[PDB]
């Protein structure tokens, strides 16, 4: 129950604490989703598709943090919390 | 997930 939210703000945060048990581990969820998709990115050109690309479908132009963000509140991820 | 990776292709 809100308006639609816009910019860095969206997906809203509190949905995405939802799925993660504290926001330090939301950080490294997002950020290592975020450097596998620039990756993938990078060896677009040629190689071998050991990483795979975004789930969801991206906008134009979209940053790769955002796109992270947007498939991990989409509940199109699984991680393992270290120790 | 493997559901995703499914999906995807």
């Amino acid at each position: 129950g809100y308006d639609t939210p816009l910019g860095i703000t969206n997906p809203p945060i509190d949905e995405l604490l939802d799925r993660v048990s504290s926001k330090y581990a939301l950080v490294i969820y997002a950020a290592k989703r975020a450097r596998q998709i620039n990756d993938y990115y990078n060896q677009l050109g040629e190689g071998i598709l050991e990483y795979v690309g975004p789930l969801v479908e991206p906008g134009l132009q979209e940053k790769p943090l955002s796109i992270a963000l947007r498939e991990i509140h989409a509940d199109l991820l699984e991680h393992t919390e270290g120790e | 997930t493997e559901e995703a990776r499914a999906a995807a292709y």
